[PDB]
RNA sequence: AGUAGUAACAAGAG
RNA sequence: CUUCUGCU
RNA sequence: AAGCGAAACGCAGCAGACCAGGC
């Protein structure tokens, strides 16, 4: 069920 | 093939094959500047001095065999004589124009292609619409903007791997492309620059145009998008702005920031009305974003925000009721909070004013790689249940509940070199800084976040701070769900007078308390159409253009005010400034200001321009009687709490006499006309609530006294108060 | 090396408009201004010297 | 002479 | 003399 | 929301006697 997350302003961790 | 052959050449020479051979690749930097030539220190009289010699212009040596060395009428336009330090030969100006005249001509359907960004900016101003120039008060705020938006998919690493695979694919190197939109944008360019014999570094230096971000810091007063900063000295001036709308296409997330800045900005604006819905209503219809009305922009737009369904409910449609954090979208499924602000200190002892919410709260959060369902209480997390697709996206929906969560044991995991403040010490979010910093290093937090025991559940899994599952322990208050978390819909409500949305049950689904109070700038310019033209627009710009206002009606405002000021406090044109005032504040100004009016207006005499055009905007609001003295009247300004002084000049405002001239937070606001019943003779009368300020101390009546302390006086005394910026002053209670 | 550490110093110091220029020199300048008129008392006395 | 002003220019190196 | 130069 | 230099690499056993001791 792939879905979306609207706004988004962030990276990947580490 | 020839260049095998100058490579011998050169070998040949004694000179240059020392320094072929002794030269390493990594040298090559260092000695490819070595010059004699220093940068010129007046480049302008250079080039006017030089414009008069003979041969100004350096060619390069193969110009020899392009063109004649004399023109039709004998002018000489190059020389044998070769420029010193290089092989290009000097040429007179003469050359240029003879090749633009009649030089060997090429085709030149690769350069719009090669200079899509400087040929963007002519097409969108071909089709640009321009408004009305309004006359205004512009209050331009110095922020950073957009100057290149760039490709919204691809960050700098991204461009430079599109740039080297497109411009140089031999030497792009090791790496390599990883995703569809480099992809797709290497295989566009290349079918674009097929054949294109165009210098390869200008190539390369127009796509980085193109694709990198390029930000710098502005004075904009408009909205801050590319396509608008680009035309920032067209549309907004120091005393106008031109309604201008750019050609083309616009970012859909920039559409969706100014939707939600104007949102809010509204909402915030119809709060304090007397009829707020009504209020709503005809401000949304009337408002512009980026010349499309706002009426049809919410009818298309979902942009889930607290201000944004509160808007569309008003208009009829059906809400989201959900708001994005994080990338998430946070669905709040049960229970109710208030927002407080709560002073704490982080683990790099950093102290921070964080807009904390109390009460119990459930939240289904939904991502493009996880689904999570959240229960939070006042800063502590109650549970989490992840359902992210991989180990990744769970430990960034993790990251994000936690942080969501606000709990002390987040605050002080904070750890290393983590600024609250930009270069600007601009005020950032507080929120987004601890989620970059967390999203950037998460180990400390999930080290120092806790374990619990796990209660053995079917399909709920532990997670351990080294992320690896674990049965018997888990992270406090978080499981892991293999079998999926469910599921957007919009449901219909219905909306109050007082803008509190309620679904088909009665439950309150939005209030205006929770729409957020930071006031942001929008990306593309929003447009108000209505006599209150300043009635949505920031801060800075309320306050100056609501001083105008009561300046330029003065010869009205003071008739009202000496004779109807009941009514005259009602007026809609101190709605704005009440947005402003803070909250709990708002009733103890407005009776505080209220009684300072009526007094003043009892006391024959001691009219005061200057303290009415200064104290009228904080009447607006309901009285609230209290035995309170202010000092100052506080006002919200982009977070900061300016401070307007009651008796006396300050920055925030101030009236220069020998002008004559009033000025609010540096921008002037009007001259006031010469009256002659002002009268002041000495006494103020409108400094304290029920003391009449007397005049200059005498040392008889009393040393000193505090403002508060003044309240120990029963009636007729006489006492020294230090009111003001260290000005002690004779005064007498009634 | 001298001037990279007192430039990353700098950077975190509020009173210190060096490193950065132009209209971020200014917005610096009048952030800190605003912020520093503003914390001060309502009862205090406030001076500039340039 | 003049420019100009704390020291130059009023050609210089072959 | 002639050659070279007007930021070196 | 933010933003700067604007190749190649987890051992091993005697066994068989006899004695003393353990519940
Ligand atoms: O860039 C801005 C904003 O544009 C104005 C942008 N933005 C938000 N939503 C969208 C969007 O859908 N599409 C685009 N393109 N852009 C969007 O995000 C940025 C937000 O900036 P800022 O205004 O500083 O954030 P702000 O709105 O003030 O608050 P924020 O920190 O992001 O919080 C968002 C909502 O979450 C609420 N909230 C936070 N916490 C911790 C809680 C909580 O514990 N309980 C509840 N009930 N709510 C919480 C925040 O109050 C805010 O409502
Ligand atoms: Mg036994």
């Amino acid at each position: 069920a792939a879905a979306a997350a609207a706004f988004a302003a962030a990276a990947a961790a580490a | 093939m020839e260049r095998i052959k100058e490579l011998r050449d050169l070998m040949s020479q004694s000179r240059t094959r020392e320094i072929l051979t002794k030269t390493t690749v990594d040298h090559m930097a260092i000695i490819k500047k070595y010059t004699s030539g220093r940068q010129e220190k007046n480049p302008a009289l250079r080039m006017k001095w030089m414009m008069a010699m003979k041969y100004p212009i350096t060619a390069d040596k193969r110009i020899m065999e392009m063109i004649p060395e004399r023109n039709e009428q004998g002018q000489t336009l190059w020389s044998k004589t070769n420029d010193a330090g290089s092989d290009r030969v000097m040429v007179s100006p003469l050359a240029v124009t003879w090749w633009n005249r009649n030089g060997p001509t090429t085709s030149t359907v690769h350069y719009p292609k090669v200079y899509k960004t400087y040929f963007e900016k002519v097409e969108r101003l071909k089709h640009g619409t321009f408004g009305p120039v309004h006359f205004r008060n512009q209050v331009k705020i110095r922020r950073r903007v957009d100057i290149n938006p760039g490709h919204a998919d691809l960050s700098a690493k991204e461009a430079q791997d599109v740039i080297m695979e497109v411009v140089f694919p031999n030497e792009v190197g090791a790496r390599i492309l990883t995703s569809e939109s480099q992809l797709t944008i290497t295989k566009e360019k290349k079918k674009e620059l097929q054949d294109c014999k165009i210098a390869p570094l200008m190539v390369a230096y127009m796509l980085e145009r193109e694709l990198v971000r390029k930000t710098r810091f502005l004075p904009v007063a408009g909205g801050t998008s590319s396509v608008y900063i680009e035309v920032l000295h067209l549309t907004q001036g120091t005393c106008w702005e031109q309604m201008y709308t750019p050609g083309g296409e616009v970012r859909n997330d920039d559409v969706d920031q100014s939707l939600i800045i104007a949102a809010r900005n509204i909402v915030r604006r119809a709060t304090v009305s007397a009829d707020p819905l009504a209020s709503l209503l005809e401000m949304c219809h009337s408002t512009q974003i980026g010349g499309v009305r706002m009426v049809d922009i919410l009818r298309q737009n979902p942009t889930e925000e607290q201000a944004v369904d509160i808007c569309k409910a008003a208009m009829g449609l059906r809400i989201s009721s959900s708001f994005s954090f994080g990338g998430f979208t946070f669905k709040r499924t049960s229970g109710s909070s208030v927002k407080r602000e709560e002073e704490v200190l982080t683990g790099n002892l950093q102290t921070l004013k964080i807009r904390v919410h109390e009460g119990y709260e459930e939240f289904t959060m939904v991502g493009r790689r996880a689904t999570a369902i959240l229960r939070k209480a006042t800063r502590r997390l109650i549970q989490l249940i992840v359902s992210g697709k991989d180990e990744q996206s769970i430990a960034e929906a993790i990251i994000v509940a936690m942080v969501f969560s606000q709990e002390d044991c987040m605050i002080k995991a904070v750890r290393g070199d983590l600024n609250f403040v930009n270069r600007a010490n601009q005020r950032l979010n507080p929120m987004h800084q601890l989620l970059r910093h967390f999203q950037k290093d998460a180990k400390v937090l999930f080290q120092n976040w806790g374990i619990e025991p796990i209660d053995n559940v079917m399909g709920m899994i532990g997670i351990l701070p080294d992320m690896t599952p674990s049965t018997e322990m888990s992270l406090r208050g978080v499981r892991v769900s293999k079998m999926g978390v469910d599921s957007t819909e919009r449901v219909v409500v219905s909306i109050d007078r007082f803008l509190r949305v309620r679904d088909q049950r009665g439950n309150v689904l939005l209030s205006p308390e929770e729409v957020s109070e930071t006031q942001g700038t929008e990306k593309l310019t929003i447009t108000y159409s209505s006599s209150m033209m300043w009635e949505i627009n920031g801060p800075e710009s309320v306050l100056v253009n609501t001083y105008q206002w009561i300046i330029r009606n003065w010869e009205n405002v003071k008739i009202q005010w000496s004779q109807d000021p009941t009514m005259l406090y009602n007026k809609m044109e101190f709605e704005p400034f009440q947005s402003l005032v803070p909250k709990a504040a708002r009733g103890q100004y407005s009776g505080f200001v209220r009684v300072l009016f009526q007094q003043m207006r009892d006391v024959l005499g001691t009219f005061d321009t200057v303290q009415i055009i200064k104290l009228l905007p904080f009447a607006a609001a309901p009285p609230e009687q209290s035995r309170m003295q202010f000092s100052s009247l506080t006002v919200n300004v982009r977070g900061s709490g300016m401070r307007i002084v009651v008796r006396g000049n300050s920055p925030v405002f101030n009236y220069n006499k020998a002008t004559k001239r009033l000025t609010v937070l540096g921008k002037d606001a009007g001259a006031l006309m010469e009256d002659p019943d002002e009268g002041t003779a000495g006494v103020e009368s409108a400094v304290l609530r029920g003391f009449l300020i007397l005049g200059k101390e005498n040392k008889r009546y009393g040393p000193a006294l505090s403002i508060n302390e003044l309240s120990n006086l029963a009636k007729g005394e006489k006492a020294n108060v230090l009111i003001g910026q260290g000005d002690v002053v004779l005064v007498m209670k009634r | 090396f001298v001037e990279a550490l007192a430039r990353s110093i700098c950077e975190k110091l509020e009173q210190s408009g060096l490193p950065v220029g132009g209209n971020e020199k200014k917005a610096k300048l009048a952030n800190v201004v605003r912020k520093m008129m503003t914390n001060s008392q309502d009862t205090e006395l406030s001076f500039t010297i340039t």
